[PDB]
DNA sequence: TACCCCCCCTTCGGTGCTTTGCACCGAAGGGGGGG
């Protein structure tokens, strides 16, 4: 045989040999565009005939390359790749239109046949074996093994990728302000050399390309933009994703639902404002994929305002090194959040959302900072740098926030913008006890096995309750007792519990909560101005604390 | 053209497959120069993917330092490596530093440079660099000599390093030398200006043996541990004494002689909270004899070199910032205070990442180890922005905690 | 009835402290997207 370049060891896992599997019934109209170009491989050196010697076999099947009438290869590597040695991807990541700088001048070329470019490791070939079927099933059809990177093997990207920075760094190194974005075998260039010499060093690197034996064809070669990239499409000066289309159901199942919030989540980047909450709402707890799932007024409404979104076409703009990243984030409501990422006001380079709702309890300063951090962790995989923020929260309510809270938080450099709704605290528990407020010692309890339990107070003015409680357990009586305090009190209250959980809970000031009762409690602490909330170890003969005890007991 | 100590990994063990995790352009730009001279001077050579293992790196500037190093997040191939560093090639550590009044730490590492490293352990030390946008995939590389960072080349130069040392172990001898990883601890109790001289006869000393050092000055004479104290007041309310009690029944799991009985009595009743108590005369000699027991030293807390360290921290608010070290519960070998530290008042995660730093430092010199931290803060808060503050060549063993204060037991 | 990478949204099951209830998180399956 021949080598073209430099090949890569490859290994399966210690104490384990090829992939012995049968071929499925594959149906004889996929068998001629299979044979066709099967057959063409063995000419080029791509595939090789094998004698019985070769114990081994992999199914095959074929599927149609989408938006051409051309097929694709495929070969089921499952078992193989089960017992084939881990590789590390150097894929890391994906590039964005946004963090694209503008080039005068800009091509896009795909690499033909691209895995069957690159020769495969020779003690590693005999492995790739597998047999071709035929009209009948009299003839048995030749065996093959792989000289290059079959399409279905776990390791034909990594080695790829990894090949092609090879062959290119030669090239990078004699032209630096080339820009090349490699991503598998489409590759990006663009320069901001005159449209005459751009196609000049172009050529100069398909000739280089050609060096190693790698094909470009004309027809994946793009001269003229707009140029389709990463399902995007990149004009000289500004950029969009290619259409979306959702889907006219009149009845929805769950996959219509999973199609319709993939869709929304990939059209969230650049068109502002999508929300996928009450349509999210719908695919909870459901069993059958094929199940059918009316839509709520709530997801009705939001699929409506969405579709007015991508309505109106909208674009973004390429990235600008010399002027400064403004990020600016508008609160939504239900726990949704968006944001757009700008040099220039109103001329954004990108867009998204942070809607995750994350524990049990929480308040809008928490998920406005997980929103911060998922836009600076964001801008430094594009942009390598944090942005200035615009958040619409005030400079003393966050200062409020984040010296006062017990766990270490921080927001880099950002600025106060008035566009409501704004971020508050909802309300502010006392440092100190409040001087002529009421004293209301609370206590739960609740019995393991019955789940019946008591909740009550005693204060310092003689005021007394109990209630009864059903199906409850211990944490949910402590809960209730600081409840019936907050509703027998006046507009300034202190309160001493014993509860660890009920305290960690409320001090951590939320406005928000999956439990209904602690709900109620926030409900209550916004309506009153001073509360004060103490804690005290119990079974210490300590103030009215082992005197609610004993009755919650009873 | 030196012989390689052959490595190993622990029984049993895969090696590290660690994400490389997002770099700024400053960090990247920094890296791709630093590894571009480290490939032309063989120390370091580009590798594929067919290499499954992988470590995280990225760039610090240490205190004032204005110069890029590089640092390679080593933790997941150290505790893959730790038959080798402790039972094998380990360092004695010596009591005698902790009571040095100046310790100097210099940087050592750019001589392990000079060592080659074991052909079949090369294949560990894998890292990849990033680019900004993906623009290009991940440009993986290997080390060639011995690595900046892994708890294993310390191990392996020390012959070579008490060579070098020996002749100005002996001009100085009651100098204490201490070399944990690439930091270099060297302590004196001679005077400021004497220190900082034999401190440049030792850089000139290790400039003859082809080593360069991009110091730290250090007191451990003057490290002062932080006690639980109580209040003084001339008048108690019934929520003070509360306080007082559940901070003295949490004190009670470290000093068993605190008492709480007859302080408990002042709250029998159902009083109102801001309700001026006064004190009883058998409260008054409860409280003066738990506060002399909060002056002793905890009954058999001693050190042992077998067991982990552990460190916790608690946020104290306006710049102070309270933590203890232990390796069994309620058994703390050092507590401490630090305020004022840089970013106080403005930025908490700079504030705890000082903290961190400083008290990695102190478990150096006093134990020769570094401690397991229980940091409080959101796992996505931290794994943010620490390393934009970080400026240590180590990095220690953390996981994140969730505490709110039910009792301020450490500080008022 | 193929492989690899990134994203969001939900469930579920393991973990440890708030404790045998409750809260958290990471793996996993659903979808979108890239080659
Ligand atoms: C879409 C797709 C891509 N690849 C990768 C990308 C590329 O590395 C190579 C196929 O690439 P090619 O066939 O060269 O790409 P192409 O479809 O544009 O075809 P061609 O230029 O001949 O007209 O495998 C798969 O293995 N499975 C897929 O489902
Ligand atoms: O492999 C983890 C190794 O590094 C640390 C801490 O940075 O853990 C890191 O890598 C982990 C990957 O699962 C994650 O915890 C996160 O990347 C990061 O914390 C060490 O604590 C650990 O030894
Ligand atoms: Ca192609
Ligand atoms: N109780």
């Amino acid at each position: 045989p021949i080598s073209p370049i430099e090949t890569v060891p490859v290994k399966l896992k210690p104490g384990m040999d090829g992939p012995k599997v049968k071929q499925w019934p594959l149906t004889e109209e996929k068998i001629k565009a299979l044979v066709e170009i099967c057959t063409e491989m063995e000419k080029e050196g791509k595939i090789s005939k094998i004698g019985p010697e070769n114990p081994y076999n992999t199914p095959v099947f074929a599927i149609k390359k989408k938006d051409s009438t051309k097929w694709r290869k495929l070969v089921d590597f499952r078992e193989l790749n089960k017992r084939t040695q881990d590789f590390w991807e150097v894929q890391l990541g994906i590039p964005h239109p946004a963090g694209l700088k503008k080039k005068k001048s800009v091509t896009v070329l795909d690499v033909g046949d691209a895995y069957f470019s690159v020769p495969l490791d020779e003690d590693f070939r005999k492995y790739t074996a597998f047999t071709i079927p035929s009209i009948n099933n009299e003839t048995p059809g030749i065996r093959y093994q792989y000289n290059v990177l079959p399409q279905g093997w776990k390791g034909s990207p990594a080695i790829f990728q990894s090949s092609m920075t090879k062959i290119l760094e030669p090239f990078k190194k004699q032209n630096p302000d080339i820009v090349i974005y490699q991503y598998m075998d489409d590759l990006y260039v663009g320069s901001d050399l005159e449209i005459g010499q751009h196609r000049t060093k172009i050529e100069e690197l398909r000739q280089h390309l050609l060096r190693w034996g790698l094909t470009t064809p004309d027809k994946k070669h793009q001269k003229e933009p707009p140029f389709l990239w990463m399902g995007y499409e990149l004009h000289p000066d500004k950029w969009t994703v290619q259409p979306i289309v959702l889907p006219e159901k009149d009845s929805w199942t769950v996959n219509d639902i999973q199609k319709l919030v993939g869709k929304l989540n990939w059209a969230s980047q650049i068109y502002p404002g999508i929300k996928v909450r009450q349509l999210s709402k719908l695919l909870r707890g459901t069993k059958a994929l094929t199940e059918v799932i009316p839509l709520t007024e709530e997801a009705e409404l939001e699929l409506a305002e969405n579709r007015e979104i991508l309505k109106e076409p909208v674009h973004g703009v390429y990235y600008d090194p010399s002027k400064d990243l403004i990020a600016e984030i508008q609160k939504q409501g239900q726990g949704q959040w968006t944001y757009q990422i700008y040099q220039e006001p109103f001329k954004n380079l990108k867009t998204g959302k942070y809607a995750r709702m994350r524990g049990a309890h929480t308040n809008d300063v928490k998920q406005l900072t997980e929103a911060v951090q998922k836009i600076t962790t964001e801008s430094i995989v594009i942009w390598g740098k944090t942005p200035k923020f615009k958040l619409p929260i005030q400079k003393e309510t966050w200062e409020t926030w984040w010296t006062e809270y017990w766990q270490a938080t921080w927001i880099p450099e950002w600025e106060f913008v008035n566009t409501p709704p704004l971020v508050k605290l909802w309300y502010q528990l006392e440092k100190e006890p409040i001087v002529g407020a009421e004293t209301f010692y609370v206590d739960g309890a609740a019995n393991r096995e019955t789940k019946l339990g008591k909740a009550g107070y005693v204060t310092n003015k003689g005021r007394q309750k109990v209630v009864p409680l059903t199906n409850t357990t211990n944490q949910k009586t402590e809960l209730q007792a600081i409840y019936l305090a907050l509703q027998d009190s006046g507009l300034e209250v202190n309160i001493v519990t014993n509860s660890q959980y009920a305290l960690g809970i409320i001090q951590a000031q939320p406005d928000k909560s999956e439990s209904e009762l602690v709900n109620q409690i926030i409900e209550q602490l916004i309506k009153k101005e001073k509360v004060y909330l103490a804690w005290v170890p119990a079974h210490k003969g300590i103030g009215g604390n082992e005197q609610v005890d004993k009755l919650v007991s009873a | 053209p030196i012989e390689t100590v052959p490595v190993k990994l622990k029984p049993g063990m895969d090696g590290p497959k660690v994400k490389q995790w997002p770099l700024t352009e400053e960090k990247i730009k920094a890296l791709v120069e630093i590894c571009t001279e480290m490939e032309k001077e063989g120390k370091i050579s580009k590798i594929g993917p067919e290499n499954p293992y992988n470590t995280p790196v990225f760039a610090i500037k240490k205190k004032d330092s204005t110069k890029w190093r590089k640092l390679v997040d080593f933790r997941e191939l150290n505790k893959r490596t730790q038959d080798f560093w402790e039972v094998q090639l380990g360092i004695p550590h010596p009591a005698g530093l902790k009571k040095k009044k100046s310790v100097t730490v210099l940087d050592v590492g750019d001589a392990y440079f000079s060592v080659p490293l074991d052909e079949d352990f090369r294949k560990y030390t894998a890292f990849t660099i990033p680019s900004i946008n993906n623009e290009t995939p991940g440009i993986r590389y290997q080390y060639n000599v011995l690595p900046q960072g892994w708890k294993g080349s310390p191990a392996i130069f020390q012959s070579s390093m008490t060579k070098i040392l020996e002749p100005f172990k002996k001009q100085n001898p009651d100098i204490v030398i201490y070399q944990y990883m690439d930091d270099l601890y060297v302590g004196s109790d001679l005077e400021i200006g004497q220190h900082r001289t034999k401190i440049e006869e030792l850089r000139q000393h290790l400039l003859r043996w082809g080593l360069t050092t991009p110091g730290y000055e250090l007191h451990p004479d003057k490290w002062t541990v932080q006690p639980i104290v109580l209040p003084e007041k001339d008048s108690w309310t019934v929520n003070d004494i509360q306080k007082l009690v559940g901070k003295l029944n949490w004190a009670s799991q470290i000093y068993p002689g605190i008492k709480v009985r007859q302080l408990s009595k002042l709250l029998r009743g159902t009083k109102a909270l801001t309700e001026v108590i006064p004190l009883t005369e058998e409260a008054e000699l409860e409280l003066a004899e738990n506060r002399e027991i909060l002056k002793e030293p905890v009954h058999g807390v001693y050190y042992d070199p077998s067991k982990d360290l552990i460190a916790e921290i608690q946020k104290q608010g306006q710049g102070q910032w309270t933590y203890q070290i232990y390796q069994e519960p309620f058994k703390n070998l050092k507590t401490g205070k630090y305020a004022r530290m840089r970013g106080a008042h403005t930025n908490d995660v700079k504030q705890l990442t000082e903290a961190v730093q400083k008290i990695t430092t102190e478990s150096i010199v006093i134990w020769g180890k570094t401690p397991k931290f229980k940091l409080p803060i959101q796992k996505e808060t931290w794994e943010t922005w620490w390393t934009e503050y970080w400026q240590a060549t180590w990095i220690p063993e953390w996981e994140f905690v969730n505490t709110p204060p039910l009792v301020k037991l450490w500080y008022q």
